[PDB]
């Protein structure tokens, strides 16, 4: 079955119709103010007309900032691009961190493009070339037989796939892609033992045109056009042998792709679904990255950006002495809306522990739940929810189907939290 | 080579025999129709 | 030189590392684009000649390796639904796989009866998944073609399954050399269902018949079952141009016929074993005789003289 | 009828389709023909190096 | 090894029936300076005999096991001073027809790692493209080294290989940085490490 | 009458007809034949003296 | 789910001018004569199968894998050759279907799917 | 005689110096104007 | 040098040569200024598309 | 068996001229033994052996 992760319990922000946060709903308890603000931001993303708007989730560790970001993602649904990111990911060996930030900005903007797909599929009845401007290929389906004049590119892809006759092939005219999916079924009976696989002949038309919606991001278009993989000319073929490094895509390519996308939007063949970029541990970005974000958020194309930071007066990385509130420069803090996450009361921690127990399929007695809540008050919320699985394992070893207080005590003694460990250090 | 010739003629004979039985079926069908 | 090996695996302790790649190689780029083109009105002649020379030369250099150069560098623009999803998408096909494998081992033949033409297409896919040969008899087949196909099935025991539509006409096909009948589904109208049942019973006139019906548990299919009452020219033009000798041969082979088999061809098997053993003994004897002759050859003093430069130049030291 | 079709095979009600890439037309980059004539340099000024 | 004195097929009325021209052996007469031996090969060796341009008077090598004929050239006895082609006339093999004895080569595990990490690949697109790009040193994965360990273990079990572990001398070890010492912790605790 | 029936339909269902291939030409041919004799032997047959 | 045919080669005849051929394989229980198509003939010719070889053939790809030389035919020729070590004849049916489990890591799938001949980066670490 | 899918007509192209020297730096250097691999 | 270039295909029979000194045999004194660095970079790698493998350069 | 063309005949240089170079006929023996001493450094050998076309690194410095 599905593996249980640290956020598997969050299914939404748990807000009612008016946007007010239910005390406990959709796997979230407490943080009602932050959840309501995140609902407002969800409405902002769904409104779809504002670009480059940034929010900052500020609060000590354990307060649920990443949980709230993933709750926003759940609220939006899989349709809207949610790009998760960590501040440590900008430091790439191939491209400048500004390029990484721009790429993440571009893949948080999604496109749904309706494309007409031209398909030729059938049994190859004949394959006659003409000097090499032509290939006359006959294709047979259940509906009938047709012979088609195809480009040298499609012929030479057919030679790549090694289709001779009686072979069932699938040609996509748009991409010039040929698939030899086997030999026809009528030739299975030829031999007792033959070294190929037989497929029934296609039952549709030889020439089929199909309208399909493709989900792509602006980054997909940028990368495809900066590392072209279509086209069969020798020059591009020999460039395909290069190590596929990430390149610092220029603003000109992005502007050209913007023009193309605008044309598609005008033609009605595409719809823009701008999403959200989630940069967790934004404090890891250095001063250069923040100062670039200054410009990247002014763009009319930018997505909604969510930052999360748990640092209190950290030095800005790269500055070596400049202390800013959240490890973030003040000039960037002037561009963001700060959502603050507060610490949890013992009761909220107990509710969260019960929710995590339910998600991990663990039965915990009331005594055990109270003891674990007491431990979490003493140690941390994260420590307590981690004890649940080992405690359940010990309970199964004892042959009981529930976590009693003794199992929690045993696991508490076996393992330590940061405070106990620091004490013994 | 002569055996191959006679086997080719055998194939023709078999196909003609099948076609003649099929035409017999057709003639019976038309007669009863 | 330098060493090398292929015994190196990746994570499985197994096959030839191209099967591994094929197994796990499935990603396609979300967007595929041809390289941008430089749109210059009337490009200069020097530039165009240089580009043409470069393209021409690069080809005819990769020409010996062009097929390899293309197998590489060719992107995966398409990924198809794999053939195993059929028989996994349907529990009917999952049970039919076991049934047909058992029937194959037991030697029986099968005819699968389904009302839906499209499910017959899906059955074609599923049968190819198991490398089972078949013949398809549809509504779209004329009576002559129906008879021809069923007759080919009767002739050939190398084709395992007959795929037949409950909506087709079972007029003249009375003899089906198959032991078991698989109803993939129950036709919704009793007329076709009854006609199919009469056809199966006709098949059951001689020798024993095994009829299988696939019913999906906890479905309307289970409820509906156990009730449902709530309600020629080519030969001609080919026979022409048959030169005189072959028309004679046609008449002769018509009247006199032949029979290659004489019921004692098994003697060829035993005769072949006898010939093989006799040849083994003959080969052994000839080999012993040749070896004796070689020894007799060795008997004579192989060396009688030497060369002059190897005679008067001291040639060696005892050492 | 629909339920029977689903029971026979779900591919009757919705087929599994091949997964395809989006083919984007090549980007046309327009520029003057005089640009390519840059670096040409005049014959009768190029010596034999 | 030797000079081909004769290539004669041994004809038989052998087949499992058949009115054809059948051979059950190919007689190859190999002549070395020491003597001459007549070898009788699988008839299937006739294909490689003319795939290689093997005639009488050619110097050939017939893998005892592989059974693959290999024309080294022509005997240098059939070589006039007025013949311009070179790398065709090889001296008559010395010694016996039947000999290549044991070749013993000493390598390091790094040699195997390097060889199997990037194949020579001088036959195709790999050849031109890889040679044309600079051959940088790569960070060989632990997967490759584990596979090399397995292969060397199998070689040692078969008796084809002997393991001679040596000693690594790190002079100026103080020039290593903290990361290097931390790695040395793990490198020194492996069962495959040297002294 | 029996020549009219089709090797089936006949009550005395004779055994193992299977009508093998008629070969039909491949011109001059080279046959590679490996057989068990406890031991394995290969015979290479050439159709004509030219080849 | 693979479908392999595994048997002992007791006869192989290949006719060559398209090629024609016939192949007889046997387990302990049964023997079957296979009429070979051109692709299968090419596979067998590449793998140099003889009588006495124990081979497995993949029905989908036609890949020939030879497990050794068999009890019955065993010794092979009276030619140069080499020493000998023999395996057993397979039992049961020639075609035995069978289900094989192949294990990879997510990193291997990433590397193979990233670079069109990125597989060699699983050894060189050049990803 | 350039072929492509009713009077002389005039076309204006403004090209930056960077475009000019990227186009003329390689055989297909105009690609670097998009990939940034200049 | 023996180097050859076809300057045009004047459709009189797309450029035809002028006639100030429109002789067939043309020779005049040329001076080209080159830096040592230009020579160094010219000799740093093969001269490009002339050669079998310098084409891939 | 390597053929190196080094020049054209001394019967013309008689209307030609191209990449070609003109050489007068060899004198003495057709077949000649010859001792050539090649001066290199260990670095040059290293870069020649570094890769298949590694001698180009003696020029570019791309060692
Ligand atoms: N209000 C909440 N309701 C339910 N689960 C929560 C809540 N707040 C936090 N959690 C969860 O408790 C665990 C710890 O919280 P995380 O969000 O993963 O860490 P974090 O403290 O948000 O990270 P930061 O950036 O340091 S605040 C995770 O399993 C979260 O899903």
């Amino acid at each position: 079955t599905q593996r249980i992760a640290s956020h598997s319990h969050v299914k939404g922000l748990g807000l009612d119709e008016s946007g007010l946060a239910k005390q406990a709903a959709s796997g979230l308890v407490g943080q009602e103010n932050a959840r309501e603000a995140c609902g407002v931001i969800v409405e902002l993303i769904k409104s779809k007309k504002m670009a480059g708007r940034a929010v900052l989730l500020a609060g000590p560790p354990g307060t649920g900032k990443t949980a709230l970001a993933l709750a926003i993602a759940q609220e939006l649904g899989s349709k809207v691009p949610f790009c998760p990111m960590v501040g440590s990911e900008v430091y790439s060996t191939e491209i400048k961190k500004t390029e990484v930030l721009m790429e993440n900005f571009r893949r948080a903007i999604g496109l749904r493009i309706k494309e007409t797909k031209e398909v030729y599929e059938g049994e190859v009845t004949e394959l006659t070339p003409c000097e090499i401007s032509h290939v006359i290929i006959g294709l047979k389906t259940a509906k009938g037989t047709k012979q088609l004049k195809l480009d040298p590119s499609i012929f030479e892809s057919l030679q790549k796939e090694r289709v001779e006759a009686g072979d069932v092939i699938y040609i996509e005219a748009n991409s010039g892609a040929v698939k030899r999916q086997g030999r026809c079924d009528t030739y299975a009976t030829e031999f007792d033992l033959e070294a190929e696989e037989y497929v029934p002949l296609p039952k549709g038309d030889v020439h089929k045109k199909k309208e399909i919606i493709q989900d792509v991001t602006l980054h997909d278009l940028d990368v495809a056009n900066a590392r072209p993989q279509g086209g069969q000319d020798i020059l591009s073929m020999m460039g395909q042998l290069m190590k596929p490094k990430k390149t610092e895509i220029t603003d000109k390519l992005r502007g050209e792709i913007n023009k193309v996308v605008n044309k598609y939007i005008d033609q009605g063949i595409a719809e823009l679904v701008p999403g959200v970029l989630f940069v967790d541990e934004v404090h890891m970005l250095d001063i250069e990255c923040f100062t670039y974000l200054h410009r990247a958020l002014e763009s009319s194309i930018a997505p909604i950006v969510i930052f999360a930071s748990n640092r209190g007066n950290c030095v800005i990385r790269g500055t070596e002495d400049i202390t800013s509130p959240h490890g973030i420069p003040l000039d960037l803090l002037d561009r963001v809306m700060i959502i603050r996450t507060m610490l949890y009361t013992p009761q909220e921690m107990k509710q969260i522990i019960k929710i995590r127990a339910q998600t991990e399929g663990i039965n915990i007695s009331e005594e055990a739940l109270n003891h674990l809540g007491e431990i979490g008050t003493k140690t941390t919320l994260r420590y307590s929810v981690q004890l649940l699985t080992p405690a359940n394992l010990l309970a199964k070893i004892n042959g009981k189907d529930s976590i009693e207080k003794e199992h929690v005590e045993e696991i508490s003694e076996l393992f330590y939290d940061a405070k106990s460990s620091a004490k013994i250090l | 080579e002569i055996e191959c010739f006679w086997s080719n003629i055998e194939q023709v004979v078999e196909i003609k025999l099948r076609v003649e039985l099929e035409e017999k079926r057709k003639k019976a069908l038309n007669l009863q129709k | 030189e330098s060493p090398s090996e292929l015994m190196l695996t990746l994570c499985r302790c197994g096959e030839s590392l191209q099967d591994v790649i094929d197994r796990v190689a499935f990603v396609i780029p979300p967007v595929v684009a041809a390289p941008p083109s430089l749109r210059v009105p009337r490009p200069p002649p020097l530039y165009s000649h240089r580009m043409r020379i470069l393209r021409q030369g690069l080809r005819e250099h990769a020409a010996p390796y062009f097929q390899q150069l293309r197998q590489t560098t060719a992107p995966r623009l398409l990924q198809f639904p794999e053939l195993r999803l059929v028989q996994f998408d349907s529990g009917k096909l999952e049970a039919l796989a076991i049934l047909l494998q058992k029937l194959k081992s037991e030697g029986r033949r099968v005819l699968i009866l389904s009302q839906m033409i499209l499910m017959l297409d899906i059955l074609e896919m599923f049968l190819n998944f198991h490398y089972l040969t078949y013949v398809r008899i549809d509504e779209n087949a004329s009576s002559e073609q129906r008879q021809e196909l069923m007759r080919s099935f009767n002739r050939d025991r190398r084709i395992f399954c007959a795929i037949l539509s409950t909506h087709s006409r079972t007029t003249g096909i009375n003899l089906v050399e198959a032991d078991t009948v698989v109803f993939y589904d129950n036709d919704l109208n009793p007329v076709m269902d009854a006609k199919a049942q009469e056809w199966c019973d006709r098949i059951g006139r001689c020798k024993d018949i095994h009829i299988y019906r696939l019913v999906s548990g906890n479905s309307i299919e289970e409820k509906l079952l156990k009730n449902g009452t709530k309600d020629l020219e080519e030969l001609a033009d080919f026979m022409e141009q048959l030169t005189p000798i072959e028309k004679y041969a046609l008449n002769y082979l018509e009247l006199f016929h032949t029979s290659i088999e004489q019921e004692k061809e098994r003697n060829s098997e035993d005769a072949v074993m006898t010939a093989v053993r006799a040849w083994e003994f003959w080969n052994l004897k000839t080999l012993q005789e040749r070896e004796a002759r070689l020894r007799l050859e060795q008997e004579e003093a192989e060396l009688l003289t030497y060369t002059r430069e190897d005679a008067y130049s001291m040639e060696y030291v005892y050492e | 009828v629909r339920l029977q079709r689903i029971c026979n095979h779900p591919g009757l009600v919705e087929p599994r389709h091949p997964g395809s890439s989006y083919v984007a037309g090549p980007l046309e980059y327009p520029s003057a023909s005089l640009i390519l004539k840059a670096l040409e340099r005049d014959f009768w000024k190029e010596a034999d190096l | 090894e030797g000079e081909v004195t004769e290539l004669t097929p041994c004809e038989t009325e052998n087949p499992m029936g058949g009115y054809g021209k059948t051979i059950s052996h190919v007689i190859i007469g190999l002549k070395t300076a020491k003597g001459t031996k007549q070898l009788k090969l699988d008839p299937s060796i006739f294909e490689s005999l003319q795939k290689e341009r093997v005639e009488a008077g050619d110097v050939i090598y017939i893998e005892a096991n592989s059974g693959a004929v290999k024309r080294q050239g022509r005997c240098d006895t059939y070589a006039t001073e007025f013949d311009l082609e070179a790398e065709e006339y090889v001296p008559l093999p010395k010694g016996d027809v039947h000999k290549k004895k044991e070749i013993i080569q000493d390598v390091t595990l790094h040699d195997l790692d390097v060889a199997n990490a990037r194949p020579q690949g001088g036959q195709d697109i790999l050849s031109m493209m890889g040679q044309l790009m600079k051959p940088k040193k790569t960070e060989i994965t632990d997967k490759l080294r584990g596979e090399i360990n397995k292969v060397v273990n199998k070689y040692i079990d078969q008796g084809i290989a002997e393991l001679v572990p040596g000693v690594l001398f790190v002079d100026e070890v103080h020039m290593l940085d903290i990361e290097c010492f931390t790695y040395l912790h793990r490198a020194l605790e492996s069962s495959i490490a040297p002294i | 009458n029996l020549r009219s029936l089709e090797t089936y339909e006949r009550l005395e269902a004779d055994k193992k007809k299977q009508v093998h291939k008629k070969r039909k030409c491949p011109g001059p041919i080279i046959t590679y034949h490996s057989v068990t004799v406890r031991c394995s032997r290969t015979f290479i047959t050439f159709s004509d003296d030219a080849t | 789910e693979t479908e392999i045919i595994e048997g002992e080669v007791v006869e192989i005849q290949i006719d060559r001018p398209s090629k024609v051929g016939k192949l007889t394989l046997k387990t302990t229980e049964m023997e079957t004569i296979y009429d070979l198509g051109t692709k299968m003939i090419e596979s067998l010719t590449k793998d140099k199968v003889q009588a006495g070889d124990v081979i497995t053939i993949d029905k989908a790809t036609g890949k020939i894998s030879k497990l050794g030389r068999s009890f019955t035919r065993a010794r092979d020729y009276d030619a140069m050759g080499s020493q000998t070590k023999f395996v057993q004849c397979p039992d049961g049916e020639l075609q035995k279907r069978k289900e094989v489990v192949h294990t990879v890591s997510l990193h291997e799938i990433d590397v193979i799917n990233s670079r069109t001949q990125g597989f060699l980066a699983l050894f060189s670490g050049d990803t």
